[PDB]
């Protein structure tokens, strides 16, 4: 349901990685899967043509973790007005203080080692419960049925 | 542009923040209305210099960015006839686990 | 409004109430302070500037720096993470 | 012996195949296909790949992964087409995309320098492939003009990129 539009309507858009991670862009295709594309270094800029009506989210490169784009989850670029290009401000976002922990300790450990810790059960699931897109997918669908 | 600080004595902590341009006397009554007592018998530290009631938190080191608030500046404190300024460490962390090594 | 958090070693933290609110273990058990039995100080010391890092970006427009954790106290960290559900 | 995969790109009539027909046979003369041809570029004897494309414009997983076998691509536009001069943009960004880098070994190709009427300045070109940071050609499939020069250039840009 979450697809990008084929409006074949060019439009310049800016990504921008704020983040000190490698972020990856994710563009949603007309189906609906997820295309990967050429990531952003930490601290850096590209001039992306896009296509109005595209839908746009970004992960850590790695990882695989959730990043915001101008304070939301989802980037659709507009109708670029006198040529001027659209800004995608790419940042990291508020994680809570578990998933962060777990972040650290799965860039530390092995997934082999995860049981090896000292770690309640509840929290080993935590670990190999590595973050998804077609899960942020599922969700976001269901979270905008108003 | 906040500044953020950690005002600690004893065992004690306080997380507060407080601007740049505000004064290290106007801080104490902040501490004034935690800590039961006046500024008169209070003494600011940042690190072991006295900080003087006139100056802006700025004008002691204290900036938004070695004052990050997932990271605050450590103020001492002591209390009044004066004491010396104590901060009671923090627990010590354990030995690395050889999976995280 | 100020609340007190003790750790497991003495060490009581000042925090504002709002700011502890973050916790959904420290929400629900306030009533004006609280105490802990197996969270040493340098693990809360943390996680009351995970506190004033929550409110201070949670609604920012701007980039957010990263959280810090270092090796040594992530393994405990996550467990008070996981209690205090914040 | 070593091989290089080469990809001619650009817009319908620039002389894309006409370029790889006298690269490949020095007879100047109509489909997608592939020309391979045993050259010395450098006092190195090297075989070539030239894929000229052609046919419709498609987006296809097949298409894309056929195109990111290439390892180095002619951008060719013709003189007396503006519309091949603005369009070389968008095949940079499908070669950067289907490569999945921002540094691709490239040059950009000016063909059809044997008429009159040109409509596309050469200043414009050479302030084009600046900013691309690729070297500049202008080709003749009809004189051999730089038709050696065009191919034996990129062959250098992909020598070059060996890390
Ligand atoms: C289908 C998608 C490509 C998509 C699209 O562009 N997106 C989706 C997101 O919004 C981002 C954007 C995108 O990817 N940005 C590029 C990019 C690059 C790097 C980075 C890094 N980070 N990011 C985020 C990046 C993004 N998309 N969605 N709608 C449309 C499209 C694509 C264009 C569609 C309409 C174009 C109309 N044309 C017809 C007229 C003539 N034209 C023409 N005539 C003949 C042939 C060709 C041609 N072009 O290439 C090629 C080759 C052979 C060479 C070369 C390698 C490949 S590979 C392959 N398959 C090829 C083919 N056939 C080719 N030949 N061109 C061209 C100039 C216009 C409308
Ligand atoms: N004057 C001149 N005409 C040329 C040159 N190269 C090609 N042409 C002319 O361009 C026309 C089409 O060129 P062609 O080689 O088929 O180009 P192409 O890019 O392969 C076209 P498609 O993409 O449809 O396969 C022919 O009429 C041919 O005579 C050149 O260098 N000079
Ligand atoms: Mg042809």
């Amino acid at each position: 349901v979450l697809r990008s539009v084929n409006s074949r309507e060019p439009s310049q858009v800016i990504f921008c990685n704020r983040s000190p991670r490698v972020v990856l862009p994710v563009w949603l295709n007309f189906d609906g899967e997820p295309q990967p594309y050429p990531t952003l270094p930490p601290g850096t800029g590209r001039r992306i043509h896009s296509y109005r009506g595209h839908l746009w989210l970004f992960r850590d490169a790695g990882t695989h973790d959730g990043l915001l784009v101008n304070q939301t989850e989802l980037f659709v670029p507009s109708l670029n007005v006198d040529g001027q290009p659209i800004f995608a401000n790419i940042t990291l976002p508020v994680y809570t203080l578990k998933e962060r922990c777990l972040q650290v300790v799965r860039s530390l450990v092995k997934p082999e080692n995860y049981r090896r810790l000292d770690i309640v059960r509840s929290l080993y699931e935590d670990l190999e419960d590595h973050p998804n897109v077609q899960k942020d997918l599922e969700r976001l669908t269901q979270e905008r049925i108003a | 542009m906040d500044v953020f600080l950690m005002i600690r004595r004893h065992k004690t902590t306080i997380f507060t923040d407080a601007k740049e341009s505000s004064t290290v006397f106007e801080l104490k009554r902040i501490v004034e209305g935690i800590l039961k007592r006046p500024p008169d018998e209070q003494r600011l530290y940042k690190d072991d210099q006295l900080l003087d009631d006139g100056k802006t938190l700025g004008e002691c080191g204290f900036t938004s960015q070695t004052a990050r608030p997932q990271a605050p500046a450590t103020v001492g404190l002591a209390f009044r006839t004066f004491e010396a300024l104590c901060i009671e460490p923090f627990s010590s962390p354990p030995e690395l686990p050889d999976v995280m090594k | 409004m100020y609340v007190k958090l003790i750790s497991s070693d003495g060490h009581e933290f000042i925090v504002k109430r709002e700011h502890a609110l973050t916790s959904g273990t420290i929400k629900a058990m306030l009533t004006n302070e609280v105490n802990f039995r197996e969270i040493p100080s340098h693990v809360l010391s943390k996680v009351c500037m995970y506190f004033t890092y929550k409110v201070r970006y949670t609604n920012s427009s701007t980039e957010i720096p990263e959280f810090p954790i270092a090796p040594e106290i992530a393994l405990e960290l996550l467990m008070a993470a996981n209690f205090l559900d914040c | 012996m070593t091989e290089y995969k080469l990809v001619v790109v650009g817009a319908r009539g620039v002389g894309k195949s006409a370029l790889t027909i006298q690269l490949i046979q020095n007879h100047f003369v109509t489909i997608e296909d592939s020309y391979r041809k045993q050259v010395v570029i450098d006092g190195e004897t090297c075989l070539l790949d030239i894929l000229d494309t052609a046919g419709q414009e498609e987006y296809s997983a097949m298409r894309d992964q056929y195109m990111r076998t290439g390892e180095g691509f002619l951008c060719v536009f013709a003189i007396n087409n503006t519309k091949s001069f603005e369009d070389i943009h968008h095949y940079r960004e499908q070669i950067k995309r289907v490569k999945d880098s921002e540094d691709v070994p490239m040059v950009l190709v000016g063909n059809k320098c044997d008429l009159p009427s040109r409509t596309v300045d050469t200043k414009q070109a050479q302030d084009l492939a600046r900013s691309y940071g690729i070297p500049f050609i202008e080709t003749s499939a009809k004189t051999r003009q730089g038709v050696d020069d065009a191919f034996y250039t990129l062959v250098r840009e992909i020598r070059k990129h060996k890390e």
